[PDB]
């Protein structure tokens, strides 16, 4: 008995899974159809996060049709849970990932150049995919506040000294290429964290009558921001970046 | 007449070679075979000291085993501390196409050279408190290939014009040249007791000096191609050698002859450096497929293998005391293993 | 850190200090463009050199012709003296007569090298020769013997040249040969950014040994000359120095330019010497634009992997310094179109 | 090509005419020299981490 | 040579202000660290201040902290010192020290001169035995200076640093870390002692070396002198 309002009233929710399908399918063709970018190692970040983000949207609404269709508990519940889970920690090592390749090629130099570098990288990759997989465990007072805190409280600030850090380098080199760039993660990690935050902060209190309508319709609002969120997440990278976009409609 | 003159190196030739094999009665292997192997040598990686912007072409251990030189094409000459990886001092040069570097055995000077033709001496040591050029020996007519303290006074310097030379800081001179010789000289070592020293050329021979008459004594021809490292063991009468054939090779002083042979198949990469322990135990060699064996000496068998860097390995040294060996790459780091 | 003491920390600051300045100098010597130049003997390199330094640094002050007369004198004088010795070199007699002691006296008064200003009777001497048929017959007979190319023009001015009262030109310290041990660097700020340029000469080793040091450059340009084509033949040498520098395994990712210089002196020899005694399979007509388009077809037939990389060709006279302005132009406008990063 | 040829006589003579001794008597000298100082070579025997300047 | 000249100073009306500069020559300024020391008309050596190359650590003593501010200027070679509320203990003669850190470096070589300013109208302690001891030449004489806290720290080396004024003259290093002789100075000076206890050891004393030593520690801020003991003939 959760989330039926919005499932029951049948209305847009295909459209989130239109604008979800649409985005993961357009980032996943720019990153794949150009050599893998010059072969990055950050694209294959941003290439990890739209395969969870796509994982997210695609169980979202399949699972409650089903249930729709089919007439749960257990089940539906654990598939949900796993699902959102999954997705989050996903999101948040790869976000994490991509904060270290922006702190280390900016303090450090990339003109020494590597050898399989993204070779290597791929087993550490997987290794985020079981970390995660592993720490949805319970799911698949405690769980709650966990989440709210190493899902809150991480990403906030390991951007906030990667800002720091990002802020003063502009001071030292003056350069063109690391402002757009550290703009646009900037805006996108401040964004994240605004938006996520609220739904944790209501699970959290929630955790810690009135109580039970308050805290359904925080869960609910949440959940549905979530899922739109989820959809349009890319669409940050077109309105900055541009690239994506022109390299996208040129192999089409 | 010439042609009486061939005939007689000819004989000559023959002779030497004839009284060489004569006392060659027993080889060095079968004498050690009964001595128990070392066994297996795992060394792991201590340093990762990274401050290079390009590749690195030399480096050299201080007396007192703990600073370091090091010499890269970006221009710079860095001086670091191996116990706390800091730098000391970074140095620009004149010239960035430098090939060579060392450390002066009292710790106050350091040497560099390269395709300009020019050694460089630098005095670590001054009341302003920042490095500065002391001298600049000009006089070779191809580019410098290795250059060696003798003392705070006197440095020998190879160079691909067929000589070496010994040099007078002070005075802008050559007090000795070395020409009998007739490749090209690609590495050098001196003796412990800083009397005789060797170099090992492009014409698969090596020779042996005398400092004060410079004239050459023994002559040894056992390589199929270029050398291109050279090393004296501790005890003063052997040493070793390593060339493009993909081979070091063992020759001993007293009985002016050959003694060993280390090779291994698979193998079909040349050698850019070697190094012996300070018990004579251990023989470092580096190679071009980016790794580093380890040889026992007195067996021909195989002790390990050192393989942490990404490119070809391009320098190698040990310490005084015993302690760490350090290796330089292409690859623009530097790596202490222990 | 806690167990640090009170004078590591001022180490571990100074450290940081030098790892900042040595970041700062390294990328900002990162952005800049490295030509080198290679080929043979007398090519044209140093010329090409001091035209760069002439059109995009600054002129040459009067100064500098005061030390470069020593060495322009030193350049005729071995000029004359090798004429003179070429001459009886291959026993051709001549109608010297009178000249033939004047030349004998002269050979024996060469060896005062004062170097200062050459003596008036030495002078006339060398300017009555040089009005004899035999020896100026001598001087286009037979390319045989090593003549300096620039003996044309020192010898054809010598009514100016000689006299105490002489200072050189531009023309005159561009056709100056010196051959000089050692690497020479040029570097200079052209089209709003910084250029490079050296030129391995000198070095009389072995050259494998050394030229791993120039991997990744960000351009080779190779001098050919062309007047060479029947002097002991040296194109066939050229050929097989081009053969092995190409096909390297170090310059894989580098666009590689020729320069064909001494332009004008081929255009000015093509009409005596076919071509055939340089290539024997040559069958068209002694024309100046088509046997050009032979040595290009020819030349160029030596890269494997034609797809990868394509040679970029130009016909220069390094002498002439208004060639050479354009040529760079271009070459520079397509390295930078090259180089879109 | 007559200076050189000629020089070369007298250093093969005196590259000639020195004194050896029998291989094995130097692999005995080698082999000697190598066990009595096996106790200081750190890297032949890993000395606890104790006494280690770089653990 | 190396060189570094005072000026300023002056009578002041308490509660007032003034600046002192100090300008360098000789030798690569902006690569070093400046202290500022002070002395006092009777009393011993008192450490002030101290600027670090980039200005990027700053350190007061104990009781001129938020008063006083210590600054550089890198292309001009001047070190300035800002001095506000001057109370009526502040009557001293103000010095300027170079001191570098590496690993093998000297620190405090150099001193310079001093400016005469007139106000008026948890650490260590490191003591000297301060007496005049009365000598002859020709004789052999030592000089203790007792510790409060150990030296030796972890990494092996200890902290004690020596130093000699002749009367009317400025202060010259003579030992650091208990062992190592300062260049230009004769090797007729030793050094020697464990940890809390420290002695100075001179042989076949000549003469023009009479005056006033002090043992000084370097190992933590703020750095502190001892009383200083009096050899006289
Ligand atoms: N007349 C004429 N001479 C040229 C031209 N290019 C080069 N040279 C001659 O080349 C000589 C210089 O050769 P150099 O650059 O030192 O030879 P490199 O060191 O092998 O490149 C000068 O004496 C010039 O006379 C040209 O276009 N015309």
């Amino acid at each position: 008995e959760i989330y039926q309002l919005f499932e029951y009233t049948r209305l847009g929710v295909w459209l989130m899974c239109i604008v979800g399908t649409f985005l993961n399918v357009l980032v996943i063709t720019t990153i794949l159809y150009y050599r893998r970018k010059k072969k990055s190692p950050s694209d294959t970040y941003i290439c990890n996060l739209a395969v969870a983000d796509l994982l997210i949207v695609v169980g979202l609404p399949f699972f409650l049709e089903y249930a729709k269709h089919h007439p749960s508990r257990e089940v539906v519940c654990s598939g949900l849970n796993a699902c959102f889970y999954i997705c989050l920690f996903a999101g948040v090592c790869f976000l994490i990932n991509l904060s270290m390749d922006r702190y280390c090629v900016i303090v450090w130099g990339v003109e020494l150049n590597r050898v399989r570098n993204n070779k290597r990288a791929t087993c550490w990759v997987v290794i985020f995919w079981i970390l995660a997989v592993l720490m949805g465990m319970p799911h698949y007072v405690f769980l709650n506040t966990k989440v709210n805190i190493c899902g809150y409280l991480a990403p906030i600030a390991l951007m906030a000294y990667t800002y720091n850090r990002m802020v003063r380098f502009i001071i030292n080199y003056v350069g063109k290429w690391h402002m757009q760039t550290l703009h646009v993660l900037l805006v996108v990690v401040v964004s994240f964290a605004s938006f996520w935050f609220p739904f944790n902060l209501a699970l959290f209190l929630e955790s810690i009558d009135t109580l039970q309508n308050v805290i359904i319709f925080c869960l609910y609002v949440g959940q549905f921001l979530a899922y739109v969120r989820a959809c349009l997440n890319p669409g940050i990278y077109i309105l900055v970046g541009t690239q994506m976009r022109k390299d996208m409609w040129t192999t089409l | 007449e010439l042609d009486q003159l061939r005939q007689e190196a000819e004989q000559l030739k023959n002779q030497i070679r004839d009284a060489r094999k004569a006392c060659a009665d027993a080889t060095l292997s079968q004498i050690t075979n009964n001595i128990d192997p070392v066994g297996r040598i795992q060394m792991r990686t201590r340093r990762t000291l990274r401050g290079h912007l390009a590749k690195i072409y030399a480096m050299h251990w201080g007396t007192d085993s703990r600073l370091l030189v090091s010499a890269s094409q970006d221009g710079k000459l860095i001086i670091w501390d191996s116990y706390t990886t800091n730098k000391v001092h970074a140095i620009p040069l004149r010239s960035s196409w430098v090939m060579t570097c060392a450390y002066a055995p009292s710790g106050n000077y350091v040497a560099c050279g390269g395709l300009d033709n020019i050694c460089s001496i630098y005095n670590l040591k001054t009341r302003e408190g920042n490095v500065r050029v002391s001298r600049e020996l000009a006089g070779h007519t191809g580019y410098l290939s290795c250059c060696r303290f003798l003392d705070d006074n006197q440095i020998v310097t190879s160079s691909g014009d067929t000589t070496c030379a010994l040099w007078d800081i002070e005075t802008g001179q050559q007090t000795t040249t070395f020409t009998g010789h007739t490749g090209d000289v690609m590495s050098l070592s001196l003796a412990p007791d800083t009397r005789l020293f060797v170099s090992g050329a492009c014409d698969a021979s090596a020779k042996l000096w005398d400092v004060r008459e410079g004239m050459c004594r023994q002559t040894f021809t056992g390589h199929e191609s270029d050398i291109n490292a050279i090393c004296f063991f501790p005890n003063g009468n052997a040493f070793a050698t390593g060339s493009d054939d993909a081979t070091c090779r063992l020759f001993d002083l007293r009985a002016d002859q050959e003694l060993m042979t280390y090779s291994h198949d698979n193998i079909i990469c040349g050698i850019t450096s070697v190094s012996f322990s300070k018990s004579g135990r251990l023989l470092l060699a580096g190679y071009d497929d980016f790794n580093c064996n380890v040889w026992d000496a007195l067996k021909a068998d195989r002790a390990g293998v050192l393989a942490g860097h990404d490119n070809r390995v391009s320098c190698l040294g040990v310490t005084d005391d015993g302690m760490a060996v350090a290796t330089g790459s292409w690859d623009s780091f530097l790596k202490i293993w222990n | 850190g806690c167990t640090l003491s009170a004078e590591d920390k001022a180490a571990v600051e100074r450290s940081k200090m030098i790892d900042r300045n040595l970041r700062e100098d390294g990328e900002k010597a990162a952005r800049e463009v490295k030509l080198l130049l290679l080929g043979a003997g007398e090519s044209g390199k140093s010329t090409i050199v001091k035209q760069m330094k002439i059109i995009h640094e600054a002129g040459y002050s009067e100064e500098e012709c005061k030390q470069y007369k020593a060495v322009v004198y030193s350049n005729t004088i071995q000029s004359i003296i090798a004429i003179i010795r070429a001459m009886g070199r291959l026993k051709i007699d001549f109608g010297d007569s009178a000249r033939a002691d004047d030349a004998r006296q002269l050979f024996v008064l060469a060896g005062a090298a004062e170097e200062g200003f050459m003596t008036a009777e030495l002078a006339g001497v060398i300017k009555r020769l040089w009005k004899d048929s035999g020896v100026q017959a001598c001087f286009n007979r037979s390319r045989e013997y090593q003549l300096n190319d620039s003996a044309a023009y020192y010898l054809n001015d010598l009514d100016r040249i000689a006299q105490p009262n002489y200072i050189p030109t531009q023309q005159d310290v561009l056709r100056t040969r010196v051959k000089t041990t050692g690497i020479v660097e040029t570097h200079f700020t052209f089209k709003d950014l910084h250029f490079k340029m050296f030129d391995v000469g000198g070095q009389r080793s072995e050259r494998k040994k050394w030229i791993h040091c120039f991997e990744g450059v960000t351009a080779i340009i190779f001098c050919v000359a062309l007047s060479d084509y029947d002097l002991v033949n040296r194109m066939h040498e050229s050929m097989k120095l081009f053969d092995s520098i190409c096909n390297n395994k170090w310059f894989t990712d580098t666009s590689i330019i020729l320069f064909l210089n001494k332009k004008d002196l081929f255009e000015e020899k093509i009409k005596k010497s076919p071509l055939t005694i340089c290539y024997p399979e040559y069958a068209g007509s002694n024309t100046y634009e088509e046997a050009a388009a032979y040595i290009q077809c020819q030349f160029e037939d030596l890269n494997k992997r034609k797809d990868t990389k394509e040679i970029y060709t130009h016909f220069t006279c390094a002498t002439d310094t208004k060639n050479v302005q354009f040529v760079f132009d271009a070459v520079t406008d397509v390295i930078i179109k090259n180089n879109l990063k | 090509s007559i200076a050189q040829a000629r020089k070369l006589v007298e250093q093969l003579k005196m590259e000639a005419n020195i004194d050896r001794i029998k291989v094995s008597k130097a692999a005995a000298d080698l082999m000697a020299y190598c066990e009595a100082h096996a106790k200081e070579d750190p890297l032949l025997t890993p000395v606890p981490a104790s006494e280690n300047p770089f653990r | 040579d190396v060189q570094l000249v005072e000026s300023g100073g002056g009578l002041v009306q308490p509660g007032g202000s003034r600046k002192l500069s100090c300008s360098a020559s000789g030798f690569a300024f902006s690569s070093f660290g400046m202290h500022w020391v002070r002395q006092a008309p009777e009393k011993g050596l008192e450490w002030v201040a101290y600027i670090s190359s980039g200005s990027g650590t700053i350190y007061y003593a104990d009781t001129v902290k938020g008063r006083f501010t210590i600054s550089r200027d890198d292309p001009k070679n001047t070190l300035f010192l800002q001095m506000t509320s001057l109370r009526s203990e502040d009557t001293a003669m103000y010095y300027c020290v170079r001191s570098i850190y590496y690993y093998g470096s000297s620190p405090f070589d150099f001193w310079g001169q001093g400016t005469t300013l007139t106000v008026s109208s948890s650490d260590i302690v490191m003591t000297q035995a301060t007496s005049s001891v009365p000598v002859t030449p020709g004789e052999s004489v030592s000089i203790s200076c007792r510790s409060s806290k150990s030296l030796l720290h972890s990494n092996g080396n200890t902290y004690l640093y020596w130093f000699l004024q002749r009367p009317g003259q400025s202060p010259q290093l003579l030992i650091y870390r208990m062992s190592n002789l300062a260049s230009g100075v004769p090797d007729r000076f030793s050094g020697s002692g464990s940890g809390t206890a420290f002695t100075l050891t001179i042989s076949r004393l000549e003469a023009e070396d009479v005056g006033v030593y002090y043992c000084m520690q370097h190992l933590e801020y703020p750095l502190t002198f001892g009383a200083g003991t009096k050899l006289e003939l």
